[PDB]
RNA sequence: AGGCUUGUAGCUCAGGUGGUUAGAGCGCACCCCUGAUAAGGGUGAGGUCGGUGGUUCAAGUCCACUCAGGCCUACCA
RNA sequence: CCAGGGCUACACACGUGCUACAAUGGCGCAUACAAAGAGAAGCGACCUCGCGAGAGCAAGCGGACCUCAUAAAGUGCGUCGUAGUCCGGAUUGGAGUCUGCAACUCGACUCCAUGAAGUCGGAAUCGCUAGUAAUCGUGGAUCAGAAUGCCACGGUGAAUAC
RNA sequence: AUCUAGA
RNA sequence: UCCUCCUAAAGAGUAACGGAGGAGCACGAAGGUUGGCUAAUCCUGGUCGGACAUCAGGAGGUUAGUGCAAUGGCAUAAGCC
């Protein structure tokens, strides 16, 4: 929200002045952020993913859906329709507050930290990283929870190519070593 | 018909070497070489037993 | 009370419960509890936030949980690297501190499996 | 979104002991405490003391002295 | 390549106690110039060691380094089954075979083969 | 760990590196010093330190500095 | 020649019909009993299921294709 | 005769041991109660310094006097509440200290981090009838240093034999 | 159940 | 007995102890209607996660799917919800 309102201003102007774009609308924009979290082992404990989903309600704003085996494969047991990892696509206001409240207080909770890398981008303007546990977000008690769960942030931007979308990252401060 | 003629009529009456281990001593009866050895020759270690035939028989 | 990685004890003693954090043990505890002043049987859970702002940073002096790994695991690499005798012994996983290696060292070189 | 399937969203306010306050909307419950944040953490203090750590002949001056 | 095959001789007991101690030197043998030795049968002893081992060993000019072990090899020791403590003397023969290997058993040429076709009784 | 007052060399090892000074390159220099520690001033050369049968010659550098030269010449031959 | 039926641990066999998981006796390795061996007791490893290719989410199994073994038939003239 | 290495190597097996698996226990503080020994190119107070191994000057004593030498299990008071843990201490990383010409292969000991295997152990199996078994500490020889071994010493101190 | 063969 | 292809000679039909394969069912919804949607397989980046689980983007354009044999078809979709 308020880095969204940060964004309007100063990120948007901020990379006018830097790669001299003749429009505005030229400029990125960051559209979604899919958080998935691709939990496996709901085919010998089915009630995992209960709270393996529970878990992406809390950290992110709302209710995620649970999704299925695209072709059904033997080197994982799973049959094709099975609920296999639960994704969210969040976007809007809510996109804006979650990745506010991701450089601010879920980031530098991260043990053993280097600072999040660079060459997470995907080749086409797109951010994409995994987080290892759950609490480096404040919901998660670390005592309610007993599972070593864990998700991956998957930042949509609309620029061309990824080194237009790392400079529009790293105009909001973002670690990147 | 050559196994027989090679592996003995296993009796001990000497056939080609001896094994002493109480005087410490070895035999070949060919080119009567007395090497003293026994733990020179029980790890491999039968370069000095086997040459001196192989000179011995490049003799002929 | 997350001091330096993690830190969650349970109803324990405050010197018990900074063992936790890894590079700190039993003495350098006390030299927390004595440099930050904060009683040594009270507990985590007694022990408000006003106090633990003063052993965050106080933890933070010496290296603990985080620059730890890669200092100790940047000697021993730098030891592999070097080809001395002891990166030779641990490339293999025997003792490095001289030993017997005839009969005994299973906790160097695993369990007794072959 | 939809109604009625959806968690609750309170705007709660945060906290750190550094002294950098930036309330926030999610689901904790009632209150945030911190310790490190976006700032006040070694994001630029961290990433500059875990580089330089060798250097050995100095080491060895270190002993002799005269 | 050969065969090295050592049959135990007089003190069926001792000797084949001893023919795994022949085995085991040429063993030894063969692993320091780098020969490859495989037991491909090994007829075992009642108190260690073998009646018969015939073990393939294959490398660099086996046979002429060797040759020179068919034979006899009589073994003046105490033994390990002596109660009483004296010398008793066996034997280990041992044969070295050379490789030979294989050719077509047959030649089924049937312009050497006289076909004679006559009349069913 | 050892010897606090002096870090150790021999004569024979130490004049034969001062003569490695201005004698620029050398092939390796037969010592059999192994109980002596290596000054920084050695970096660049090649001596070889005997592990019991042979000369294995190493070269010094700045990593392997307050070690002593057997350190880097093993005796024992395994496997 | 066809027709029917084997092939699974080092050996002898189940497991195959019934598509998702490999077992038994003996042998073998290790430790006890024993003066020492056998017997015995305790512990353990050991298979791509004859080689080849399809179907299937997956082949030891199901269909072809063979390869090595076995039985039966091969008659009227 | 000499220098370096080796007898300390490590896919494994066997023998004897030491430490444990804990709450009749661990840790922190205060405190009590011995025997037997050794000591001069030795034992080494006292006092100071060092977190600690130890370092500086150094009194005494070839000793019933001087030195190692604070005996520990014990008792009192807290504390941890059955957790692989405030159990256990291997293994490792860094910095040390001593002796010795010399501590890399290969010494012992301290400090800080480390904190693994281990929850009484299969078939079998050994010692032990009383100050014994068990457990607790101490001393000597060998020796520059270097024992969990050996040789000795005392503390507490059983059940059992039809 | 057995324990070869050199006083 | 029945289905599909080839033989079958560009309508239909056409034999052989000619060459290849399936059927003796399934489904109260896998039927109807309205509304919506578009694959297979690779590449790049990503938590354990792996060549092969879920995510995001790109290439590709039916090499997919069609309850089951093959032919014919099928995006207006007959495929998916």
């Amino acid at each position: 929200a308020k880095l969204h309102d940060y964004y309007k201003d100063e990120v948007v102007k901020k990379l006018m002045t830097e790669f001299n774009y003749n429009s505005v609308m030229q400029v990125p924009r960051v559209e979604k952020i899919t958080l998935n979290m691709g939990v496996g082992e709901a085919i010998a404990d089915k009630k995992l993913l209960d709270n393996a989903a529970a878990d992406l309600a809390a950290i992110s704003g709302q209710k995620p859906l649970i999704t299925k085996a695209r072709k059904s494969v033997a080197g994982f047991k799973i049959r094709q329709g099975y609920p296999i990892g639960c994704k969210v696509t969040l976007r809007g206001e809510r996109m804006w507050e979650f990745f506010e409240r991701l450089i601010t207080i879920a980031v530098p909770r991260i043990r053993d930290f280097r600072g999040l890398s660079a060459k997470s981008f995907d080749g086409r303007g797109n951010y994409s990283m995994g987080v290892r546990e759950q609490i480096i977000f404040p919901e998660i008690d670390y005592d309610k929870v007993d599972r070593v769960r864990g998700l991956d942030i998957t930042i949509t931007t609309t620029a061309k190519s990824d080194e237009e979308g790392r400079a529009l990252l790293a105009a909001f401060d973002f670690p990147f070593r | 018909s050559t196994r027989r003629n090679l592996l003995g009529s296993g009796d001990r009456s000497d056939r080609n070497r001896t094994y002493n281990f109480p005087q410490g001593r070895v035999t070949d009866h060919r080119i009567n070489l007395t090497l003293y050895r026994l733990d020179e020759v029980m790890e491999g270690k039968l370069d000095m037993l086997i040459e001196p035939i192989i000179q011995e028989h490049q003799a002929d | 009370a997350r001091i330096a990685g993690i830190n969650i004890p349970d109803h324990k003693h405050a010197v018990i419960a900074l063992t936790s954090i890894y590079g700190v043990g039993k003495t350098r505890s006390k030299a927390i509890l004595a440099a930050a002043g904060i009683a040594e049987d009270v507990k985590i859970s007694e022990l408000s936030e006003g106090q633990i702002d003063t052993l965050r940073d106080e933890v933070a002096k010496f290296v603990v949980e985080g620059d730890l790994r890669r200092e100790i695991s940047m000697s021993i690499k730098r030891l592999m690297d070097l080809g001395c005798y002891r990166g030779l012994r641990h490339r293999r996983g025997l003792p490095v501190r001289g030993q017997r290696t005839k009969t005994n060292a299973r906790t160097r070189k695993g369990p007794r499996k072959p | 979104m939809k109604k009625d399937i959806h968690p609750k969203y309170e705007e709660i306010t945060a906290s750190c002991s550094c002294g950098n306050v930036m309330k926030i909307r999610s689901t904790v419950g009632h209150d945030l405490n911190l310790d490190v944040c976006s700032k006040c953490h070694p994001f630029f203090t961290g990433k500059q003391r875990d580089v330089a750590t060798g250097g050995r002949v100095d080491r060895f001056n270190k002993r002799f002295n005269i | 390549n050969a065969f090295l095959e050592v049959r135990a001789g007089t003190g069926g007991d001792e000797a084949a106690l001893f023919a795994g101690d022949l085995f085991r030197m040429y063993s030894r043998y063969a692993e320091a110039r780098r020969w490859r030795v495989e037991i491909m049968s090994a007829s075992e002893g009642e108190h260690g060691g073998y009646k018969e081992i015939i073990a393939k060993i294959s490398g660099d000019g086996v046979y002429g380094r060797l040759k020179f072990e068919s034979g006899g090899h009589r073994v003046q020791r105490v033994p390990a089954t002596e109660s009483q403590g004296r010398i008793h003397t066996s034997a280990c023969t041992v044969a070295v075979m050379p490789e030979l290997p294989d050719a077509e058993l047959p030649d089924i040429n049937p312009a050497d083969l006289r076909i004679d076709t006559f009349r069913s009784s | 760990r050892s010897l606090k007052k002096g870090p150790f060399i021999d004569l024979h090892l130490l004049k034969k590196v001062e003569k490695a000074v201005e004698s620029g390159d050398k092939k390796p220099l037969r010592t059999w010093s192994r109980r002596s520690t290596i000054f920084p001033n050695m970096i660049g050369l090649t001596i070889a330190v005997h592990n019991g049968r042979q000369h294995v010659p190493v070269f010094v550098t700045d990593e392997m500095v307050g070690h002593k030269l057997g350190e880097f010449a093993p005796t024992r031959t395994y496997r």
